[PDB]
């Protein structure tokens, strides 16, 4: 089983979506969840450290999800940190670019709690958690 | 006789007919309470015994302790079968 | 636009009893509910045709019965959740509008060609979108109320709108059994869906009414039919059984019963006559015309 | 006989039936206080003895000191079992 | 209505008959596994509905969710009844 | 064989029952036109074949040229006989 | 209300029955550790509630904080009672 | 074995009790729709199995294909017999 | 039996006709049906891939059925993709041209569901499906 004290960073431009994701994570047993409004704030909070999983939106102001993922992978201290990508449009080119950047998973809005739980379980199994 | 007992294990109904006669519907309509209808059978002749409407024997009327009864007299055989057929 | 499976492909008879299951489930088919849903479907299709100036195609899905938590787990988020009341039944009903259907309706109402679908970003619905949802919900509630009239006249009243299932609180426990009826709506090349979920406890008093597939009756024709049926049944025969008394004993004493053994029994003041084990009257026993006879005293009312 | 005593240790109910008859519901509705219903069993025949509704023996009515009693006469056996089955 | 309720508190058995036919016992003995017996009723005709062996209505065969069912069509009525009797 | 022929010269009625069920009279009164009644027999099971109300065999429903038919499958057999009597 | 209070000052025992079934003693002897016995009641149906062995209501099983509980659903009523009796 | 078969040809009723508890009549009157009553038996303990009201074994609740079932676990045994009688 | 998950592309200039064809396919057991308004949109959706059968109208704006069939056959990845041609006028010259282009079948408006089912069964039998 995955560690229930794992710290999650939810990054999205909409506060309501972040609250929904936090509630879904709480229903799954994860209570250590922090929220970020854009890529810059997400990177600033990542520089603090202590996070074990990232859920980030694709299109965000001042930094999109792809650039944030590239910056995370470029950092040695956070290159192995799993990142979950949530988007509104599942274009093949964007998915391929994210996979080349090192995305751990992909979620398409709208989605159900079952899909999110399945994605989290698959990511944890791939990482051996 | 196994199949014989098998079929015997079925309840059946026996019918005794007092007599038979033929009349027109007009005469039937002329019948009221107290009307008299004659039968083709002579008084005292054995009455027809029927199983599910099939005549198989003849019998005579007796009274048993307070109940009517039929005394078996004679059965049928193709001879009587044909005989009654012709009759 | 890759589906979830395509994205994954590219990236890569004895059961224990759990008392937390509320096993009061209806294994019988709710035909009447199916007829109501079909009628509701048609009445709404019309309403949507009137509102959107386009011809909609509404398909009624299977009426799946499942616990509330499973229903909540399969609801896409974010979504438009509307709480309704089905008077005089007790409880709160849910009318679920998917964001795709809301976006399609907004497109049709505001001159959208339909060639540019709007992708759900997870944002809250705007006030104009809220008013559109309002209008759609009013039409749906009117259609539902009209559909329910033929079987049981019910008044449908809207309560409030929510965006998350946790705020609905329509069931006491997450394991409670609810009845959900999915609907698929097709408008041009755009497809939308909406769901009507009703807790089973709300419709539990109407269980028998919902069971059989009923309709087309009468008041005088049915009266004559019932009268003649009652007349016909009166000629049926029954086996009247009268019990002399009852003796409490043990099986060992039965094995020791032999010819001549006398068993003491309490003398009954009255004899109870039973039809297939059901008592019908009390009487005294006697002999008439050489046969045992019963003199009726009272009829069991 | 240990298991035998084990099962014997259970209280059971014994039922004695005066007789059986068949009638229509209309005739039942025609029954009032003082009405007379005849039974198919002849007067004096042993009455059926039932355990939890299962016929196992026959008995005769006796009066014991101020109480009704049933005198055990004869049990059953598949022969009578089948006999009453056919009966 | 009082007597209606009094008799309503009684269970009764309903019987639906597929059809009726007449044959000899010899023909019955000629029947083996896989043998075919024809019925006097035409295919599709409503089936007889009986209460304790008494015909009171007619119905049609339907399948309900995985179970056979009879759709009530019409009451017996006196004329149809007498006709079946003469049959 | 002589007695076999003697009883062979008799007509009898055969009855096929779709199924049996038990219900209360209140439920019967709740039945109207279009009402649905379930039977205790599973769909597809061979139907009971009765001679004058006596169950002697089981059969399957077939359609013969425009008429319903019963395909003889198996005799009643006596262990099953007692079992059904007990039912 | 006076008599109501007078009888209120009395303790009584309530009994909830999971289900009822009928079996032979031979089958009971065939039961060992781990044996399976089926009940006549369908899974999920409300369980019978008895006071001193007398059925007065029906209820559903719930778990209360670590303890089993029965949720009162409906009173026995006369018709359902007579139905269970005939059962 | 002869007496074993003789008593084997008898139907009996089996009763499974969810649990037992003691309460005052005042508390019973305080019970309404939705009220909660606790039982003295711990959750998960085998339920009492009774024959005609006589406790003879204990079992566990299982679901069989859509029906409740009781899994036979252990016989009553007589030391426990007296102990429960005393309870 | 043909795979019930086979993806169908219905191409017609009339939305009502496309809906009718989709409903007929659903009654036949095929639920994976997509619609195209003209040849250009049909080709664009074909470039996405995943389709196993095509039902296209003859006269469509900006691209007729014959040109769409020729383009499909000219593509190696879709040269073996069966195409069903539905028309309002069954001119012999057009039928011969479509047969030379590689048409898998031909349907003439108006038609019944039985005719469409027969054509689909014949096409599947020819392809060994």
């Amino acid at each position: 089983m995955a560690d229930k004290e794992l710290k999650f960073l939810v990054v999205d431009k909409f506060s309501t979506m972040r609250r929904i994701v936090r509630n879904l994570l709480k229903e799954l047993g994860f209570n250590n969840v922090e929220e970020a409004e854009d890529g810059v704030d997400a990177l600033n909070k990542l520089q603090a450290g202590g996070f074990g999983f990232i859920i980030s939106d694709w299109n965000m102001p001042n930094m999109d999800g792809l650039e944030l993922l590239k910056t995370i992978r470029a950092d040695s201290a956070m290159s192995a940190l799993p990142v979950l990508m949530v988007t509104a449009e599942a274009k093949k080119e964007n998915i391929i670019a994210a996979a080349q950047a090192g995305a751990s998973g992909w979620v398409v809005k709208p989605f159900t709690a079952a899909t999110l739980e399945e994605k989290l379980n698959k990511i944890f199994e791939k990482l051996g958690m | 006789m196994q199949d014989i007992d098998l079929i015997m294990d079925i309840p059946v109904k026996l019918t005794v007919e007092l007599g038979r006669t033929r009349m027109t519907i007009k005469e039937l309509l002329r019948l009221t309470q107290g009307s008299v209808v004659a039968l083709d059978g002579l008084a005292g002749e054995p009455l027809d015994i029927l199983i599910n409407g099939y005549l198989i024997a003849q019998g005579e009327v007796v009274v048993v302790a307070d109940k009517y009864g039929v005394r078996i007299t004679d059965i049928i055989t193709p001879s009587e079968r044909m005989r009654r057929l012709s009759r | 636009i890759l589906s979830q499976a395509e994205i994954d492909a590219l990236l890569n008879d004895i059961r224990p009893y759990d008392p937390n299951t509320q096993r009061r489930v209806v294994r019988e088919r709710l035909q009447a509910l199916e007829i109501i849903n079909e009628r509701f479907a048609r009445q709404f299709r019309m309403g949507l045709f009137n509102l959107l100036r386009r011809s909609p195609d509404i398909t009624v899905g299977a009426i799946r019965i499942q616990p509330y938590h499973e229903f909540a787990r399969n609801l896409p988020v974010p979504t438009n959740l509307n709480l309704i009341h089905l008077k005089p039944l007790r409880g709160t009903g849910l009318v679920v509008f998917s964001p795709s259907l809301v976006f399609i309706a907004v497109d049709n109402l505001f001159g959208g060609d339909g060639r540019f679908p709007t992708k759900v970003e997870g944002r809250e619905f705007t006030h104009t979108e809220q008013r559109v949802i309002n209008r759609m919900l009013k039409l749906a509630l009117e259609g539902y109320s009209d559909a329910w009239k033929a079987i049981n006249p019910l008044e449908v009243e809207y309560v409030r709108s929510e965006m998350q299932v946790k705020f609905t609180n329509i069931t006491t426990s997450p394991n409670d059994i609810v009845v959900n009826t999915p609907f698929h709506v097709e408008i041009g090349n755009l497809t939308g869906e909406f769901n009507i979920c009703l807790p089973f406890s709300m419709i539990e008093p109407l269980r028998e009414l919902l069971v059989n597939p009923p309709l087309e009756n009468s008041r005088h024709e049915d009266q004559n039919w019932r009268d003649n049926l009652v007349r016909q049944v009166q000629h049926s025969e029954l086996e009247l059984v009268a019990n002399f008394a009852d003796i409490p004993l043990r099986l060992s004493q039965i094995l020791k019963l032999k010819p001549g053994d006398v068993l003491p029994i309490e003398k009954p003041d009255r004899i109870i006559a039973h039809v297939d084990g059901v008592p019908v009257l009390t009487s005294q026993y006697g002999t008439v015309n050489g046969q045992y006879a019963l003199r009726v005293e009272h009829l069991i009312n």
